[PDB]
Parts: structure tokens; C-alpha cells; sequence
RNA sequence: UUGACCUCGGAUCAGGUAGGAGGACCCGCUGAACUUAAGCAUAUCAAUAAGCGGAGGAAAAGAAACCAACAGGGAUUGC
RNA sequence: UGGGCGAGGCUCCUUCUGAGUUCCCUGGAACGGGACGCCACAGAGGGUGAGAGCCCCGUAUAGUUGGAAGCCAAGCCUGUGU
RNA sequence: AGAGACCGAUAGCGCACAAGUAGAGUGAUCGAAAGAUGAAAAGCACUUUGAAAAGAGGGUUAAAUAGCACGUGAAAUUGUUG
RNA sequence: CGUGAGCCCGGGUCGAACGGCCUCUAGUGCAGAUCUUGGUGGUAGUAGCAAAUACUUCAAUGAGAACUUGAAGGACCGAAGUGGGGAAAGGUUCCAUGUGAACAGCGGUUGGACAUGGGUUAGUCGAUCCUAAGCCAUAGGGAAGUUCCGUUUCAAAGGGGC
RNA sequence: AAACUUUCAACAACGGAUCUCUUGGUUCUGGCAUCGAUGAAGAACGCAGCGAAAUGCGAUAAGUAAUGUGAAUUGCAGAAUGUGAAUCAUCGAAUCUUUGAACGCACAUUGCGCCCGCCGGUAUUCCGGCGGGCAUGCCUGUUCGAGCGUCAU
């Protein structure tokens, strides 16, 4: 029983270790589409990046 | 061992289920496998405990006040507030001497009409 | 370690004067006095005064809190609001 | 001729709740019969003749029979609604008819 | 900070007690969907917002 | 529901070089952050002419 | 069909009430048919099973087997027979679980309580058949 | 330089605990909460904001004595014990 | 530290000379409870507290 | 001097009451603009949204300082 | 014209309710196919190892146990006018 | 409490799941993704190769062409073979 | 088979429902919307993994060692330090054992990772006390009102003794 | 000729469409009227033999009493069972931490008090703890007062 019980905790991690997660812990999700690079045009005058 | 049962507990007056209450909390804490089921035991028999004394101290306290005008906020009904702050059913009930005359020399009568 | 004022505690708690008596039972002299007279309440003199009360005299008297305080419990107090 | 130029859409009310609503009335019908037999479920009420020029041709049942009407009848004002006859202090007899 | 008040120590030791796996017995009873502990806190990870 | 597909604040980050002139969910830290809102093309918004 | 109000004929509602049952109504859930021979003793069709009870199962693949009431599980519906077991890869005996419309009880485990409920089927239904003769 | 190094300065708090709500939405310096409005003796709610009605409503929490009371509606409030029980 | 004292002498006999305390980052307190030099702390672990 | 009235106060005096929540519907207050008018200060949206106060199981209204002009109807509410 | 009983009825929770697991084939398992029956004021719904009126809970109608609190009510006793 | 010529997991409420959760924001607030092994865990004894993960035999099951990546298993895209 | 949209059959996979005809009904037919959501390519084993001078030998551990450890060397920070301690902020990252995967853009036996346990002891150090800039009650006055002003006032605002 | 690129086919990948299902939504209809100073809604912190969450509960803490049913619960371990199991139903008796309209003053503090009792520590004096109390506006009554406001003597 408690080999059948590491084993189900290890079989629990697979998709959150294909996803590289550093733990359980990881859940942060990023900004894919971020609006600051997505949005808006460039201009003469004062731009948002160099 | 260790289980009290509640109609042991409902005959004994108060001053022995105090004494059974202390013996009960004072191997409790000196216990402070079958350890784990004995002060499980000796937790729920200290609530039946408490809850024997609380009632019967309670059921004194409303003998001793059935007859006096004010009782303790936890011994008057609770209901609800708005049912708290009704007006009685005496005062509502009452009615004028004028609607009393009325009513008692014309009611509503019992009646039928032939077809 | 918290600080502590002189005033506050020791004799200046075990003793208070007669004004202070008095003011406390809510009471004129003449009924405090009928009261002390029958439940048998009599001065004491403390050891220190100047602990007890800062301006202090041989003149003034001293009673003890715990026999003012069965003064306050006692039901003739009552009775002298009723007559009066 | 269309008015629907303010937000119509939120006090537009539907009846699918009338059978519903008829078999409430008729359950409280019931009641309220059950409650006073064996006395009519109404009171008795006049006859009189609608006002206007367009409808003074027809006749109708009344609020209330007059004061006038239940002193000639020989039924007193205060025993009158108390057996099923209802009573109309405003409405006076101008004709003899 | 080292500098802290009672109700801050008693959210923090709240916090550390929730801050564990799930028990392995879990996982064994009948009808049971848990497979991780899914609200798992990691001090580098994501702020207790205190 | 007459709610449905409108309850979320969604904004449209214009003409650009970019992507497509859609209403986008404000906000971040979520998967529906940037996400189309309130079309009848959009996943998760309202139908085209919705039920009465 | 139902004629009542307070009858739902709501498939949802009738599977969520069944899955989601307290367990003194999944003891009424969980009734197994009497056999002829104490149906015809006792004047009673079904009973609620219970640990102690003698079956024999009637459907499935472990027909005409007979034994005890070990346990009656009620979490998952169903109950433990003894010998009504199955081998697993390492060779010990896990019981299989058998509902209890499957099999039916030839031996009660009776007492004061058991009595008492035969004793108020058994006048309900005579009961009901003096009245509807 | 308003970003990346600007947002190295950030190390204040604006908003603590709450002790009403609970949230980490008491201005420190203005002692009011932006989420519940304490210590105003009404909760804050408006009508521009369903959700943020819908997030704090009733029946979000415990409901620890509201739960009770449909059920001694439907009993009728009655008090007492029912005839023949043990006790005192 | 004065009621820990007191529960000590009233329930185990205990005598001690003086008590520190401490808050745990698990949010329990801690009492180290010094005994007086006649009485032995090995000794009492042995027989009451039942550490051996 | 002694007491009475009147007005105004004190008390951890005796006994009570209010607050907050909820607010779909209900009673009031306060009060937009987008929109529609070619634009637009009348107007429309709208005596609406948002904001504030107060109730109940319904609320409100209600037993004519009414309608009428008739051979007169007869509190209120709703279809 | 005031008082007091009141048969009986209504509202609400509680005990109980009809009939195959008969035979053959397929199938891991009949709730499938075939044969013979039964119940039905119940052939609504759900479960049970695949489409089950009769395996189980329920379903229909009359009732039938036990308890509490109200309401209505045919009638019957009485005081009589200060 | 009962229903529907409604939707059937990108639909239907944002939420069929420890969902107003996780996460983000100083804050007011913003706000998801995510259902299905099998009738029954019977969730692979034992041998062998590997440091292990795993593989191979051999087993369970009606089926592993259902192996807790789990019903069915499309297309894009990829490997081998012809 | 049909001009066609399509319809029908065979073979394979699969496991619980589905179809023809006549009417009724609609959230009823996609290649485009820089469409929405999800998934997947070429680019491409490519761009790149080049600031902060720098690494080497032996032994041990281990399946496996440039980035683990011990020793042996060689160097750097050079006291405004790559040192020793604190405030803010974080909250257990601290310590000891053990460790598959995931993470540490190379590896990894190592780790601030993962798993289980342990660790924070005060009359004298701080908080607690005082007041600062400032903020909030009370009297009273505004405002339809949520509330606004007011902090010494146009208040019977209290202490002590015989 | 191979390799490479492309096309076609079978099998295997990737991915999760399609089909079938549904303890969920959505809409309609019927019935009912019941929150709070006798402390609500909300919040925080705790409570299980072995739980982080969800659920339930409050130091009587996955609960006590009472009524009913009548033999479980179950992932493991350990025990109890005719006053009798149960993560059962019902529910009229209770318990109900710190808070919150939140009420001794405060609160970014587990800070500082006042009154009356009790307990423990040598204790009339000291130190801790506990019990009951001490918010504001307003109403009625009580009692104590103030004012050449005013009456009689
Ligand atoms: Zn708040």
C-alpha cells in the first residue's frame, strides 16, 4: 500500500513536469501577448522602448 | 473505559457530576494506540458532562423566575427580533368601546337565500 | 518591566481618609457617622502617612478600604435614601 | 407610429402565467366559498343606470343600496351589511322610478 | 523583518502550516480527485500579500 | 441569459500592427488577459441576436 | 403515472438524490428480496440487508454461490459475501462486491428490531389487502 | 529611468490588513479601507459593481446563525422539549 | 508565565525557580520551566512526564 | 427662614428603544451623458442610469374639497 | 345583549401497500432475442455488470398506526337587564 | 418545489471539478484553465536486463487495440516501411 | 448512384445507441473578417549560450564528476571589500538527514529545489510610555443626505479639603 | 544507384476534434415570509489518531444533549456497540475563540484602564488570573439639583 502510494504521488507530477513546473508551487502564468508589445504605433516624437 | 453515558448522568445532582467532571479533567491532563481512543473517550465525556450540568442549572434558574415579571435575556424567548418587537396579541385584540357596542348588537349573522 | 508610579500602590491602597471615605459612600458626615457607629468601624492609624497621602497631618484620619467597602455593601444605605 | 425608443426591454411583461393565475383565483374562490356557506359568496348590489348619453340606454349592478332605499325597504343601515346587502352612502334616489 | 507584530507572526505560522504536500492517504479513498496539493505556496514563487 | 457573454471589462487596443481590433480582457497573471471578448466569433462571449 | 406534486419524474434529480443519499436512506436503498420460503413464513417480500445475513447470489458470474454478509459497503453500494472473493496479481483474497438486488436472503440474522420490522410489514400488508378486498 | 530602476524604490506599503475584511486594502496613513470602507459604520457597496456586491454578498461566508433560521421558521419557533424526553 | 507556574505546582507538584517563553513560527508557545536545585528534573521526566 | 410651581440639568439610577445587513419588487430625494433631431443652446434619450434616505411580505393608494352634465354614477388597486 | 361545553370536520409530520429473478440461445455480465405467465386507480422516474411494470427504491388510490399545535363548526347548558 | 420542441464541457452562468478558486494589481478591482480507465482495481504476482526511469517475458480483463500519459481517438505536423 | 450539393455499400477500428418517410421547428451549412480559442510546422539543431582576469593535480563518493568534498597549487576581492553586522521588504529561504522526475538556459552525486524532522528563551535590547509635523471624537453649526466643518468653542465639560 | 525534396499507402507518433454520456447551467410556473445590541451579514484564528483544501464545527471545536431509525464507518490504524453503531436522519436543549452595526479607551499594540467580588502564590498593603460590569442618541418613571424665572409665608 505505501508503494502504491509513492508511486500514485509520482504519477501525480507528469503533466505539471512536462509544463517544467519547480514544484507544486509554480503556478505563475506569464504574459503571453504582453499589451505594451502588441498594442500602439511608434511615432516621431517620444517612443516607449529603445 | 473512559465513556460516560448521558442517562447515568441525568440522574445525579449537581455536586457529584462536578466531582466526576474534576476526576475527569484531572486524568485527562495527567494523560496530557489505545491512549488516542481513551482521551478521544474522555473529551466527548467531558462534553456530555457539561452539557448535563448546564441544563440543569438552566432548568433551576427558569423554575426560580416562573413567577417574577423580569427574566435573563438568555431565558426570554428567543424568536426573532421583529417577533420580539410585535405587539402582543392582548393589545392587539383590543378595540374600542364604540366597535365593542357595535359588534355586540350587530355581528355578522348566519344567513342564507333561498333560490 | 513595566514602570510604576510612587503614588499608586502599598499603603495609599490599604488606607483612605475620612473626605475620601465619605465622598466615596456618597454619604453626609452625620449618616457616615451613624453608620460607623453601629457596624463598628473605627480609624487605624497608618505606619507611613506621607505614603498614604501626600499633604498628610497628625489631625486627619485614616479608615481602612476594606471596611469602607462593607460599608458600601451594607443595606442600611438603602433604607437612609428612603426616609430621606 | 412605432414607441420604442426609450429601454422597452426591461418592463416588457409577459402572461405565461395566466392559467396559472386562473387556478389561483379559482383556489381562492373555492376558499372563500368553503369559508362562508352556507352565505352567498357576494353581496347584493343595485340597479342603476350608467351615466353619459352613450350608455344611459343600459343598466347595471351598483356599488351600494341608498340610505333612502333601506328606510322604504324596512331594513336598518346597520343590519344591512351584516346580512349580505351592500350599502352606498354617496348615491342618492332624484327619480321615483 | 526580524521586527514583527502578533498578527503578522500568527498569519506567517498559518501560512507555514498550510505550507505541506498532501497526505499520501488521501489519494486511496474511494471517489477521490485530488492529486496534488493545487494551492501549494512557495516563498520565491508568489506573495503572501501581507 | 441576458448577461451572458457581458459580464467582464474588455477594452480594444486599437489599430495597430499587430492583432486583430477585438475588445480584449484587461488585466493579467490569467490565460483570459488579452483574450477576445463580446462577439459572437469570440469563444466565451454572447450569441449573435441572443433569445427572448 | 405519477399524479402527485410533490412526485418528480426528473431523471437529474433522481440520479443526483441516489448518488448523493445519506446513509440511512442508502440502507433503505440497499434491499434485497427474501427467499420463497421465508417470504411465504414471514409474509414479507424485501428487507433492508445487513451484516449476518445468509444470500444466495442470483445474478452475474457468481450465481447460485452462497454464504454470510461480511460487510455492507455502503459507499460504494455494495456488499461482501463470504468466499465471494478474487485473487489478486499477488495472490491474496480481495472480496468482490455484489449489490444486494443481485442476490436474495435465505437465512436473517434476526433479532428484537429485525422482528419488529417483519412484524409491521407483515400487518401493513394484510392490512392493505383486507382493505382492497 | 522610470521604469526597471524606479521600480527598485518600491519597498513602502500603501495599504495594511484590514480588520474588518480582511484584505490588504487599509490606506496606512488615511486609516480607511478602500475595499469595506472601515471604520464607516456601513459596509462600502455600489451599484456600478455587480461582481464586487456578488464577492461579498450574503451567503458567501458561514451564514453561522442566518442557516438556522428557516428551519425553527418551519417548526414555528416553538421552545421546549418533546413530551416523555430524558433530561432534567 | 505566572499561570504556567501555577498549573505546573497545582497539577504535577512542580516547583521551579523561573519559566522562559517562547512563541514557535508554528504559532505554540514554549516553556522552558526551571526546577529548584532539591528537586530533579531527570526524575520528574522519569516518573511524571514519562520522557525516560 | 420654610416650602410650592415653571424651565433647565446630573446619574454605570429603574425599564426600554435605534443603528448594521439585505435592497428583485416598493415609497421618496437627487440626477446625467452617449443616442435621436444635417450640426445644435428648445427638444429626445429621460422625469432613465449612477448617487442618497426609508419599509414590508408585499409596499403604496384608499373611503371624494371625485367623475360628470347623464334617466346620473359612487373608496383604492390591477387587466 | 353576557359566559361555558361541544359531536364532527380541516391543516402538518409519522407505520404500511401489486406482480417472474420460470425455461432456452448469445454474451464477461441479460435489463437482448424466443416461450410461458402475473400485476395494473401503479406501463412516472431512478438504480442494479447492456433497452427491466413484476430484482430494489419508488410510482396509484383508498385508507391505516402515533403525536403536537391551531382553525372552523351542527348543536347543548345556563344570567337576565343594574 | 415542479417543469421545458432550451444548452450538452470552445456550448450552457465567469464557475458541471478543493470557482469568485488559482493568478495579477498599491488599490478600487480584474479573473481563468480544468468532466469521462474499467461492470468490478482485478491498477500487472513472479523471472530477467538496467544505477534508476523503464524494457522484455509472463500475467489481470471480454478487451491493455482500456496501463491512473488512461472511452472513442479526426486534421495540421512527424517517424519507419513500400 | 446523382449534372451537382450529396446519398448508399464493402473492408478496418470501435463500443450504446440511431435512422427512413410526411408534417412541425431553428442558435441550421465557412477559406478568408491584421477573425476567436486551441494545437502544429519551415525557419533550425539555426541565431546564440563571448561584461565582472582562472583555472590545475591527486584521492574519495558515485551508474555517471570542469562547475560535489578533502588535500595540494595558482589567482581575485584589497577595509567606499567579493569582509563582519543591521533598517525597509520577504517569511522559514536557517539547521540536520535523505532525494526519482521537474527547476538551477552546459552537467550535477551539489542546491535558496524536492521530502521528513528540528530550531527563535530578556525586569536591564526594542515595542509598550512621551510628545513632533499631523489625524480622529466630544459642544455646536451646516447639508436632501451619504456626511462636512469644528479640536477651545456662544458647554452647568471638576478637582481638592474641613 | 543512394541520400535529399515532394507525392501516394499501411502502421506507429503528436494533438484532442468527432460521437455517446451529464450529481451543471438557462428559462418558465407554483408555494412561503423567516436577519440583527437576546449581538446579524461579513472577517480572522483554531478544531480530526493519521488533512493541505472543500465540508462541518468552536476550547463541550469534522462536535454535546434530545427525538427517531436500527448495525455500521472504511484510505489505514485502533476501538465501541442494545441508553444502541452511524462522515445517519430529525432537531424544540445547550456550547459558541478573536472580531465585526461593535459598545471602557484604543488597535499598524494580542497596549492601557476604572468599579465590585473570587482564586492562586508568605500576604491587610504585593503580583498574576478569572467572574460580573463601565459606548452614544432618545422615551417613560425615580432620585439628586440649579436659576431674584417665579408664588405664598
Ligand atoms: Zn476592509
Amino acid at each position: 500500500l505505501r508503494s502504491k502510494a509513492e508511486r500514485q504521488a509520482k504519477l501525480a507530477q507528469r503533466k505539471m513536469n512536462r509544463m517544467a513546473r519547480q514544484g507544486e508551487a509554480d503556478r505563475h502564468i506569464h504574459a503571453s501577448m504582453p499589451k505594451h508589445l502588441f498594442s500602439g504605433k511608434r511615432t516621431i516624437g517620444k517612443t516607449d522602448r529603445r | 473505559n473512559g465513556k460516560v453515558k448521558a442517562g447515568q448522568l441525568w440522574s445525579k445532582n449537581k455536586e457529584e457530576l462536578t466531582k466526576i467532571l474534576g476526576e475527569l479533567k484531572t486524568e485527562l491532563s495527567q494523560l496530557r494506540g489505545a491512549k488516542l481512543n481513551k482521551i478521544h473517550d474522555l473529551r466527548k465525556s467531558i462534553a456530555r458532562v457539561l452539557t448535563v450540568i448546564n441544563a440543569k442549572q438552566r432548568a433551576q434558574l427558569r423554575l426560580f423566575y416562573k413567577n417574577k415579571k423580569y427574566l435573563p435575556l438568555d431565558l426570554r424567548p428567543k424568536l426573532t427580533r421583529a417577533l420580539r418587537r410585535r405587539l402582543s396579541k392582548e393589545d392587539a385584540s383590543r378595540v374600542l368601546e364604540k366597535t365593542k357596542k357595535r359588534l355586540t348588537h350587530f355581528p355578522q349573522r348566519k344567513y342564507a337565500v333561498k333560490a | 518591566g513595566k514602570a510604576k508610579k510612587k503614588g499608586k500602590s502599598g499603603a495609599a491602597r490599604n488606607y483612605m481618609t475620612r473626605t475620601q471615605a465619605v465622598k466615596k459612600l456618597q454619604l453626609s458626615l452625620p449618616d457616615f457617622r451613624k453608620l460607623c457607629i453601629w457596624k463598628g468601624i473605627y480609624p487605624r492609624e497608618p505606619r507611613d502617612r506621607r505614603k498614604v497621602n501626600k499633604s498628610a497631618t497628625a489631625s486627619t484620619t485614616f479608615y481602612y478600604t476594606k471596611d469602607i467597602q462593607y460599608l458600601l455593601h451594607e443595606p442600611l444605605l438603602q433604607k437612609f435614601r428612603e426616609q430621606k | 407610429n412605432n414607441h420604442f425608443r426609450k429601454h422597452w426591454q426591461r418592463r416588457v411583461r409577459c402572461h405565461f402565467d395566466q392559467p396559472g393565475k386562473k387556478v389561483t383565483r379559482r383556489l381562492a374562490r373555492r376558499a372563500k366559498a368553503a369559508a362562508l356557506a352556507p352565505r352567498p359568496v357576494d353581496k347584493l348590489r343595485p340597479i342603476v343606470r350608467c351615466p353619459t348619453v352613450k350608455y344611459n340606454r343600459r343598466t347595471r349592478l351598483g356599488r351600494g343600496f341608498t340610505l333612502e332605499e333601506l328606510k322604504a325597504a324596512g331594513i336598518p343601515r346597520l343590519l344591512a351589511p351584516t346580512i349580505g346587502i351592500a350599502v352606498d352612502h354617496r348615491r342618492k334616489n332624484l327619480s321615483e322610478e | 523583518p526580524s521586527h514583527k507584530t502578533f498578527r503578522i507572526k500568527q498569519k506567517l505560522a498559518k501560512a507555514q502550516k498550510q505550507n505541506r504536500p498532501i497526505p499520501q492517504w488521501i489519494r486511496l479513498r474511494t471517489g477521490n480527485t485530488i492529486r496534488y496539493n493545487a494551492k501549494r505556496r512557495h516563498w520565491r514563487k508568489t506573495r503572501l500579500g501581507l | 441569459s441576458e448577461k451572458a457573454g457581458h459580464q467582464t471589462s474588455a477594452e480594444s487596443w486599437g489599430t495597430g500592427r499587430a492583432v486583430a481590433r477585438i475588445p480584449r480582457v484587461s488585466g493579467g497573471g490569467t490565460h483570459r488577459a488579452g483574450q477576445g471578448a463580446f462577439g459572437n466569433m469570440c469563444r466565451s462571449g454572447r450569441m449573435f441576436a441572443p433569445t427572448k | 403515472m405519477k399524479v402527485r406534486p410533490t412526485v418528480s419524474s426528473s431523471r437529474r434529480k433522481a440520479r443526483k438524490a441516489h448518488f448523493s443519499a445519506p446513509s440511512s436512506v442508502r440502507r433503505v436503498i440497499m434491499s434485497a428480496p427474501l427467499s420463497k420460503e421465508l417470504r411465504e413464513k414471514y409474509n414479507v417480500r424485501s428487507i433492508p440487508i445487513r451484516k449476518g445475513d445468509e444470500v444466495q447470489i442470483v445474478r452475474g458470474a457468481h450465481k447460485d454461490k452462497e454464504g454470510k454478509v461480511t460487510s455492507v459497503y455502503r459507499l460504494k453500494y455494495v456488499i461482501h459475501v463470504e468466499r465471494v472473493t478474487r485473487e489478486k496479481a499477488t495472490g491474496q483474497t480481495v472480496p468482490i462486491g455484489i449489490h444486494p438486488s443481485n442476490v436474495v436472503i435465505t437465512k436473517l440474522h434476526l433479532d428484537k428490531d429485525r422482528e419488529n420490522i417483519l412484524a409491521r410489514i407483515k400487518a401493513g400488508r394484510e392490512q392493505v389487502a383486507k382493505a382492497k378486498g | 529611468t522610470k521604469g526597471t530602476s524606479s521600480f527598485g524604490k518600491r519597498h513602502n506599503k500603501t495599504h495594511g490588513l484590514c480588520r474588518r475584511c480582511g484584505r490588504r486594502s487599509l490606506h496606512n496613513q488615511k486609516k480607511v479601507c478602500a475595499s469595506c470602507g472601515y471604520p464607516a459604520a456601513k459596509t462600502r457597496k455600489y451599484n456600478w459593481s455587480e461582481k464586487a456586491k456578488r464577492r461579498k454578498v450574503t451567503g458567501t461566508g458561514r451564514m453561522r446563525y442566518l442557516s438556522t433560521v428557516p428551519r425553527r421558521f418551519k417548526n414555528g419557533f416553538r421552545t421546549g422539549v418533546p413530551k416523555g424526553a430524558r433530561g432534567p | 508565565k505566572a499561570q504556567i507556574k501555577q498549573a505546573l505546582k497545582k497539577l504535577y507538584d512542580i516547583d521551579t525557580v523561573k519559566i522562559n517563553t517562547l512563541i514557535r513560527p508554528d504559532g505554540t508557545k514554549k516553556a522552558f520551566a526551571r526546577l529548584t536545585p532539591d528537586v530533579d528534573a531527570l526524575d520528574i521526566a522519569a516518573t511524571k512526564l514519562g520522557l525516560v
